């Protein structure tokens, strides 16, 4: 909950945009996941998102699809999810940390329970990917009770009542989405809206793999940019030369970010 | 929404945001297009006219031979395409067009819904894609020729199993970035509402004549009706007349694979537990963490690790029963309707058929009416039966 | 005999002496159960409730844009089995039972009289035997596993171009020694008296029901009726209740084969002449010397150089008229059925249909009222007309 | 016709039974099929039975089959038939020939146009294999107006009017059926009838490879027996050494006929 106001603020202050990497946990294995979480937070990362690898992708794109096959074939469960999150807060205290999951994975142990988890591993917000606003009521009560705030997403196509809904329940930052379609790395009224809504900062979502898009985005009134596939491409790439990799990571991330002065 | 999504706790629209309206969208054509008489009018016509309905009850001569059961079959296997499948397909390519959509993305498992989604595509004029998994394009390939010949475009799932679930993933993958255009033809009475109850209340026919027909061949309504259950729609179309007369039974079947007990079967409902996928809450297959689970069955119709919400919620307050078959039992069920009955039965169909043949077997001395819903043909499957040997 | 064997100078009973009592046997048979109101009933109740009767009379809603043609098709498709074929054979076993018969011989070209033998036998309960040609045995596969599946034996027929004339050839030969125990179910309206009368009066409610049909629909009978011949069955089925009505014209289609010109055709009623052979006098194609002919088409159930003597005689009177369709253009037709109707026509059915299209992009002003009778599906086709690529 | 009244003139005569072979004209080849036949009546043959290979053999087992196929090999027509039965016609003057046919090769050139050429030709009777005595009318007329003998077949399952049809119409022999089924090597009332209504001489059909069988036939009654398949088996099994077929041939004709003594 708190160390998103806490960014959000700093943020606002320093008058820059907001750079969120993504990452799935335990791709391509537990010891130089830490490692590309740690090079990211060296290299310009303002929060994380994080993915617990489910079996099932719904809303995922391929680059992220192996990512997942990576992690399981490293052995990754919920529970060495759970303990590396742990480890990472233990030496990253201020960073806010997002975990961005699929519903059954939450459902599984009781949904309450899962929120309780999360709480006490030091866990910010949670993204249950598909659950939509109107069947959000468990997953929302819960995560207030553990002070984890609820992230939901407001997409292209959204409403009155939807920007309203969304702007009631959500907290952290409302997730904006760029396109339709599942994640990939390719290809205003609604963030003006949302603040006259009061909804939390529009962070923006989908496909952005380019410094510009980065800028683009802050210009137009999106608190900062999320990407996600463009990163993991390069743990793929180089999964052969783990130096070059978490080597042209850092460069990727600080590149990212610096696109972020607006 | 107009409709409630839930059977008891079970249903639901777990969907992505960006697919809520679609589904909404959809709700209000439905309620729109079920009072519209000149869509009632046409949707009967097609029924009658193109698919060959209504579809015969036939009573069984052989098999039941010294047992005191009747046993008629309700010809599915007789329908344009080749399985019940084609009746709901018509209604939703009309609702496809009644909402100026043009292309039609549709899973296939048995190949059944693919054939029959292309054959209505071509028919009402609309661009069809279809995803089926890898193993399935293998042994169920005369239903794959029979697709492309019709102008459809069938795709090769080869992620995870490579069977049905891998297909509704790319499905559903494709209809987020697609809906504008493209409608969804989902294949079963699962998934994200409205679709469990567009595909009973389009399937709902195949009772209604049953129940017209025995009454008109016995005078009294069966004891039991059995169906076969792999998402659930011959079955809820078969059940869904008949659910308010408690004197009938309802019997639904689904594969025991190898046996229960050897983990590899697809009999969610009754040997899973409750799970969030796929749009829905409902009893599914799955690891301690919550990780879905790969089914197995020798039958790509029902190879399928999740079961439709109105089979969970009519299991639970005990007004249906369900059962498993393993494939043997199946493939004996198939070998005994072709040579003494002189019928190919689709492999699903054969999982149905073989539960009444253990009930009038196991005691042949009950007065028991029972009706078996053959769902499809065989002919997808005679390579296949035929490699076993 | 009680009845003519003799249409016009065609028919007749050209068999060795020792079959003459067993035909003399059947057509006693034929005129008692015809009388019977017992089997009248009977035949019907499998009709209906078993081979799926009354079938369909579907209209074309796309294949004839922009024309004055409307098209109508006779769904024999839909029909237990997947053709016209399994009509006859109902009518037949009960026959061959009414006669203490126990074993049933029949012929199969495109396979589908076999699985329909075989589908019959094992209801009413006989043993089957069916020769088939060796090239058809490839071409026609699907039909074969169909035929062992149902427990029927099949025997592949080399000899000759090992085609139908080499699998009636060994049919008879057979009948000869065996006509104690076994009838002899004849494929079409073709061979020895009382075969044509029979195979035709066991067939033509085809015909019956589209007269109805047709008058319920439009108010008035079709303008032509048109449909395909190899032997004659489905032709005669679909003629008979409109030869009558002189307002109706009646075509037939025969294998264009290669094109007539190349020799390598199936031709007969309308490029051969009379000759005398499987027991009957009738249209044939021979050599100079009076050598039968090998004929050629592309689809097995019209590779059959004679044709069945009441077409011999319909066309001679000018009552009927007979035409060609090359394998191409019936190739052509079954490509335009899949993808503008969803419907997989027969490569046989593909004749019937190709020539009313033909009629229809000819003169496209012309207001005219077309049936096809479609007389099965495609399915024993799909893998030939997909490796003609 | 006549050539029949004098055999079993002078048959009856010397008190012994009639042995007709059977052979495809033109198997192996016109050359060796004319000298077969001058070895079958130099080795013991009363009259003869000849076939004009036919492409469809309706009432013929395999070896026939074959032999047909060897004759359409050999080149074999209709005309060179009847061209070959006219040389041994002028060589073999006494010998009754009979024509055993299927009718389409009858009706091709005018039914009464094919007596003609057998008379002509110097043919005593002509057996048409897929005409029923219902159906014979056109082709009794036309061989009776050109002195050819009518022969008609009598099948085990024969009843009163058959017999006395095939009595009525007959001439030459009547054609006595052995067993139901089709020309193969293998496996009384009817009799006495048949002389009740004076039906010319029985001789009988089907199956016989064995002398005991013809010694068997005319202590029956029969006035000869009539083999075929036997002898075409021994050409078969012999067409790579035609010296030891004709020798083996000769030898098998004059056992089969020493069992006519009866
Ligand atoms: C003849 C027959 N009967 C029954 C079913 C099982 O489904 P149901 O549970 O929905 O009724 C199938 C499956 N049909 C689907 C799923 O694999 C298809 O895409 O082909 C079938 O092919
Ligand atoms: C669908 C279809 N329609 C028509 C015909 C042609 O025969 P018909 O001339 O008798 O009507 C065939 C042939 N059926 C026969 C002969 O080859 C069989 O044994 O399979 C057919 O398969
Ligand atoms: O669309 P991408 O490729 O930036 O990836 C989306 C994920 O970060 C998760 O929100
Ligand atoms: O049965 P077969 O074998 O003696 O041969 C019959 C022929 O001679 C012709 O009459
Ligand atoms: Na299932
Ligand atoms: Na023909």
């Amino acid at each position: 909950m708190e160390r998103y106001e806490n960014l959000f603020a700093q943020l606002n202050d320093r008058r820059e945009g907001a750079f969120v990497p993504f990452v799935t946990l335990g791709d391509p294995g537990i010891e130089q996941s830490l490692k590309i979480i740690d090079t990211l937070i060296d290299a310009g990362a303002d929060a994380l998102e994080l993915g617990v690898p489910f079996s099932d992708p719904l809303a995922d794109g391929p680059t992220i699809q192996n990512a997942n096959l990576r992690a399981f074939a490293a052995g990754v469960t919920p529970a060495q999810c759970f303990e590396m999150l742990a480890l990472i807060r233990e030496k990253h205290p201020t960073i806010p940390i997002g975990l961005l999951m699929y519903a059954n994975l939450v459902f599984n142990n009781g949904i309450d329970a899962f929120y309780a988890r999360c709480e006490q591993v030091g866990v910010d917000s949670v993204l249950v990917a598909d659950v939509p606003v109107e069947e959000s009521a468990p997953f929302r009560q819960a995560a207030l009770r553990h002070n984890i705030a609820p992230i939901f997403i407001c997409p292209p196509n959204a409403d009155d009542d939807l920007l309203r809904q969304v702007a009631s329940y959500g907290r952290g930052y409302t997730y904006l989405l760029s396109r339709s379609g599942v994640t990939g790395a390719e290809n205003h009224h609604l963030i003006e809206k949302l603040k006259e809504y009061h909804a939390a900062p529009a962070l923006q979502g989908f496909g952005i793999s380019s410094p510009e898009q980065v800028s683009a985005a802050v210009r137009a009134g999106a608190a900062g940019a999320i990407s996600g596939s463009a990163i993991v491409k390069i743990i793929e790439k180089n999964l052969a030369s783990p130096k070059q990799m978490l080597a042209e990571l850092r460069s990727f991330v600080s590149a990212m970010k610096a696109a972020s002065r607006a | 929404t107009l409709l409630n999504p839930y059977f008891g706790e079970f249903g639901g629209m777990y969907v992505p945001q960006i697919l809520m309206p679609a589904l909404n969208q959809l709700e209000e054509a439905f309620v729109r297009a079920q009072k519209d008489p000149e869509f009632q009018a046409q949707f009967a016509d097609l029924l009658k006219n193109y698919a060959g309905r209504p579809t015969a009850l036939t009573k069984c001569q052989n098999i039941t031979a010294g047992t005191r059961t009747t046993l008629y079959l309700k010809r599915e296997d007789l329908l344009h395409g080749g399985a019940h499948t084609t009746n709901q397909v018509l209604g939703q390519a009309l609702l496809a067009k009644r909402m100026g959509k043009s292309e039609i993305i549709a899973e296939t498992g048995a190949g059944q819904h693919g054939v029959a989604s292309a054959l209505a595509s071509a028919l009402l004029g609309l661009k069809c894609r279809i995803y089926m998994g890898a193993k399935d394009v293998e042994r169920q390939s005369p239903n794959v020729f029979r697709m492309r010949l019709m102008g459809a475009e069938v795709i090769p799932v080869h992620s995870g199993s490579a069977t049905l679930k891998d297909a509704c993933n790319e499905a559903l993958r494709d209809w987020s970035g697609s809906y504008e255009t493209a409608h969804y033809m989902l294949g079963t009475a699962a998934g994200p509402h409205p679709y469990p109850t567009i595909v009973r209340e389009f399937q709902r026919m195949i009772g209604e004549e049953t129940k017209a027909q025995i009454l008109d061949k016995e005078g009294r309504l069966p004891d039991a009706v059995i169906a076969c259950v792999g998402g659930g729609s011959n079955a809820i179309g078969m059940f869904a007349d008949f659910i308010n007369d408690t004197s009938v039974g309802l019997i639904g079947v689904e594969p025991g694979g190898h046996g229960i007990e050897t983990g590899e079967h697809g009999a969610p409902l009754k040997h899973g537990r409750v799970g969030i996928y796929f749009g829905m809450k409902a009893p599914m297959m799955q690891t301690a963490d919550g990780q879905i689970e790969e089914s197995y069955s020798i039958s790509a119709g029902l190879d399928f690790p999740s079961v439709g919400p109105q089979h969970a919620y009519l299991n639970s307050i005990g007004r249906a029963d369900y059962v498993s078959i393993t494939d043997d039992e199946a493939l004996e069920a198939f070998k005994t309707l072709c040579r003494h009955e002189g019928i190919i039965p689709a492999l699903e169909s054969s999982h149905a058929l073989a539960h009444a043949l253990k009930m009038m077997r196991e005691q042949p001395e009950k007065e028991q009416l029972l009706v078996v819903n053959l769902s499809g043909r065989g002919d997808k499957d005679i390579f296949t039966v035929h490699d076993i040997l």
